């Protein structure tokens, strides 16, 4: 029962008041150390006898006391968006080769990513600069989020994710230090891979500057433009971006450097649609008599999200008939009808609104 | 003689959730959240979610709920003042 | 084996001091996961964490005490 | 284990003010209390403590009583005000310990793994830095005795702390501080020879005393082993400095040159600026 006495004595040590944290700036002398608290005041204070030479550091966060503001222990500094960035997930592996097309985009994205990791020798011996970035835009077909994130999730602890909602951040919020942090940790984990999706809102041009909120978009831009075209070495880390249209990217992003390789997604083709139907027919049960050319021919110019989810819509029409294994006749009904209904809903392609 | 009391009334704060019957939580202008009991002068049924109430900064228990607040600066003008244009 | 009750009284009085720690916070904090051990310079071992505030300040206090670091993600 | 300890003047007076307690009411023995230590590192530090009623019979020289009811509850009183503060051992004012102290330390080893007793001095006399520190270990012995518990001397040094120099350093007020650079180093030179050569003469007289009687101590061997470390140079007549002679004045080389060179410029600052400023005010006044 002495564990209670042990537990309460540990809570007696909890009577010790907590301290405050700050960032070291410089040092005037041994008895005065410039430290900037997270609030922004800067103090020059002494120190106690329990610390070492590793406490000083070149501008690293420290914990200031609440009385004399002296430093107790030092800890590594992070603003910690990254743990939130690593909270993503995705199956595959397999989903790499499941899309089926285009075969040239399947093989190339495997090279520019994996080859610099395993074989740097080809770059240094031939004397060529490997691509440090890439651009995958849409939606002329699917595979943007599927193929890129598959290698991401398979690369495990080495990856960086960016959602377009985190750039605006909060009122009078600072995303300029996020752009510098995103590329700072990109230079830590190697090779790092960064995904930026739906940049049309956060890629704001400075031609027409609305209200007070367009400039803070330009600030996040110029922070991206500086480090991607640096002057700061990104050669080992790979970057990826995504957008609906490259209208607002400006000559800065449309240029090479910051955006290196722009690979346009291609819609599924009758030859390639035969492969994507094989992977769709796996999870769904079918009748013993099935023809893959029937579904491929009846559905043309449809994205992979259209084909899959309508093939599940065919299963929802199949459960309307309660049959477990269903012939493709009931499928071709639900596949053609529901898909042709989707075509009269959204205008594009080809006509803009 | 009434100097000390009624001073503690600050500040105005909106409650959010209740962990138990005696204890609630209130968001206060200091930007934190106020986990509070209530004085014997006010029944627990008078404190409901999304209500502005008072406090006693000494004992920290709730003092009295204050419902009223009227408009921002923009809509207080939008309120009608006097009749005009009679038919 | 009768020392239990006298020892059980101090855990409630210390909890009574937690009951005055119950009433009442003016501060709400954000949590940051941290693991820190400093060799000196006989040995002091343990774990510490980083603590934010609603007033924009960021404080420094050892790992709580009460609820441990097993839960949860910050 | 425990290498060195740090004793503050605050806890020391806590032994001294209790000497005014048992001093006016009597009678025998001395001041004995339980020591509250603070361990932040291998070096030991002591801040506060509490004095406990204690008595030791003469006859009956081995009889001693600590009060554990005063030791238990008051610890919780101090544990509540100071969590890091805990009892590191006991203490007493000596001046000379008795063999019964083996029982006082072994009884309190249930509270702390190793109890360090501190012998203090209420009236400073001789020969030097006061009080004392002892640690309890077992060295057995070379002669074949049963396992022997003998307190080994621990180097003790006084130390200061913030906010505790308010009243302490104010009340004295009579000391001249420091003053480094003139009288500070030259006073110790008269002291380092005094205190250095008296313990010399005191120990060499005891070394001669070991021949007559008092053998053992044999010692062994620390007496002559550490003496021969002093014997790297004796130094004996005369100084054997034939190799260190031309080097001697060579150490006085820079010292005399910096003296004469700077003093000539200091004179140029003292003489010139004085005659200028003096001729200014003198002849222009009348
Ligand atoms: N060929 C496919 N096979 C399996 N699932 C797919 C396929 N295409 C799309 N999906 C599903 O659709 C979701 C979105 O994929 P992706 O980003 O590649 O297309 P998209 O950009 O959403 O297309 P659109 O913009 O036309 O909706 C994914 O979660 C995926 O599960």
């Amino acid at each position: 029962t002495k564990q209670y006495e042990k537990s309460e004595n540990d809570l007696k040590a909890l009577q010790s008041v907590g301290q405050i944290v700050g960032e070291v700036l410089k040092q005037l002398t041994e008895e005065k150390f410039i430290v900037k608290a997270t609030n922004g005041p800067r103090y020059v204070v002494g120190c106690r006898r329990q610390l070492d030479k590793s406490k000083l550091k070149p501008g690293t966060r420290v914990a200031l006391d609440m009385t004399t503001l002296t430093i107790m222990r030092y800890l590594p500094r992070e603003v910690d968006p990254l743990v939130y960035n690593m909270s993503h997930e995705d199956p595959g592996n397999v989903s790499y080769s499941e899309i089926g097309g285009l075969s040239e985009q399947i093989r190339e994205l495997r090279e520019v990513i994996e080859l610099p990791l395993t074989n740097p020798e080809l770059f240094q011996r031939v004397g060529i600069i490997p691509p440090k970035g890439c651009l995958l835009y849409g939606p002329p077909g699917t595979g943007k989020t599927l193929l890129a994130r598959a290698v991401a999730s398979q690369l495990d602890c080495n990856f960086l994710k960016v959602v377009s909602s985190s750039i605006v951040d909060k009122y009078i919020g600072e995303s300029a230090r996020l752009i510098r942090e995103m590329f700072n940790y990109a230079r830590d984990h190697q090779p790092c891979i960064i995904f930026m999706d739906e940049i049309d809102a956060i890629g704001g041009r400075r031609f027409s500057e609305g209200t007070s909120a367009d400039r803070e978009i330009q600030r996040t831009l110029m922070e991206l433009l500086n480090q991607m075209d640096g002057f700061d070495t990104l050669h080992r880390v790979k970057m990826i971006m995504a957008t609906n249209r490259p209208d607002t990217l400006d000559p800065a992003l449309l240029r090479p450097g910051r955006l290196d390789r722009k690979i346009h997604i291609d819609l599924p083709n009758e030859q390639a649609r035969l492969d994507i139907l094989k992977i769709h027919a796996g999870p769904i049960t079918k009748h013993g008599e099935i023809d893959y050319e029937a579904i491929v021919k009846l559905s043309d110019g449809f994205n992979g999200a259209d084909l899959r989810n309508v093939c599940t819509e065919a299963g929802m029409f199949a459960i309307r008939a309660d049959h477990d294994f269903v012939v493709q006749e009931d499928f071709m009904k639900a596949v053609r009808k529901v898909a042709d209904s989707k075509k009269l809903e959204s205008k594009l392609d080809y006509k803009p609104v | 003689q009434s100097e000390q009391p009624l001073q503690v009334a600050r500040c105005t704060k909106i409650i959010n959730a209740d962990s138990e019957d005696p204890k609630y939580i209130i968001n206060v202008k200091q930007f934190a959240k106020f986990v509070v009991d209530l004085s014997d002068q006010v029944a627990p049924t008078d404190i409901e979610e999304g209500m502005r109430v008072g406090v006693d900064r000494n004992k920290y228990q709730i003092h009295i709920p204050l419902p009223p607040k009227i408009d921002p600066t923009v809509t207080m003008m939008q309120v009608e003042e006097k009749p005009d244009v009679t038919y | 084996t009768h020392e239990l009750q006298a020892m059980k009284d101090k855990i409630k009085e210390n909890s009574e001091k937690i009951k005055v720690n119950k009433t009442l916070p003016y501060l709400v904090s954000n949590v940051i996961e941290l693991l820190d051990v400093d060799p000196n310079d006989s040995q002091r071992k343990g774990k510490c964490a980083v603590i934010k505030t609603s007033t924009r300040q960021t404080y420094f206090l050892p790992v709580i005490g009460l609820v441990d670091a097993e839960k949860l993600k910050p | 284990a425990v290498q060195k300890v740090v004793v503050h003047p605050l806890v020391l007076l806590s032994v001294v003010d209790h000497f005014n307690r048992i001093g006016k009411v009597g009678n025998q023995k001395r001041v004995v209390g339980v020591l509250l230590g603070s361990w932040q590192k291998k070096v030991l530090d002591v801040s506060n403590s509490f004095a406990v009623p204690f008595d030791e019979d003469d006859k009956d020289d081995s009889v001693w009583f600590l009060d554990h009811d005063y030791l238990e509850n008051m610890y919780g009183m101090f544990k509540k005000v100071n969590a890091r503060e805990r009892i590191v051992g006991w203490y007493h004012t000596g001046p000379k310990l008795h063999k019964n102290d083996i029982a006082i330390n072994e009884l309190m080893k249930r509270y702390c793994p190793n109890s360090v007793l501190v012998i203090i001095d209420v009236k400073p006399k001789d020969l030097g830095l006061p009080t004392e520190a002892y640690i309890s270990v077992e060295e057995v012995h070379d002669d074949g005795t049963p396992t022997s518990k003998t307190f080994e001397h621990v180097t003790s040094e006084i130390g200061a702390e913030e906010a505790e120099e308010v009243g302490v350093e104010h009340l004295l007020r009579d000391i001249k501080d420091t003053t480094v650079g003139t009288l500070s180093q030259r006073i110790t030179n008269q002291v380092h020879g005094l205190k250095g050569l008296n313990s010399k003469l005191l120990d060499i007289r005891s070394y001669l005393e070991k021949v007559a009687t008092g053998k053992l101590p044999i010692n062994h061997q620390i007496i002559y082993q550490l003496q021969d470390v002093f014997n790297l140079l004796p130094d004996v007549s005369l100084q054997e400095f034939v190799k260190a002679f031309y080097l001697k004045t060579n150490d006085q080389m820079v010292v005399v040159y910096l003296a004469s060179l700077i003093r000539s410029v200091v004179a140029l600052h003292n003489l010139i600026n004085n005659k200028i400023a003096n001729r200014d005010a003198e002849k222009k006044e009348g």
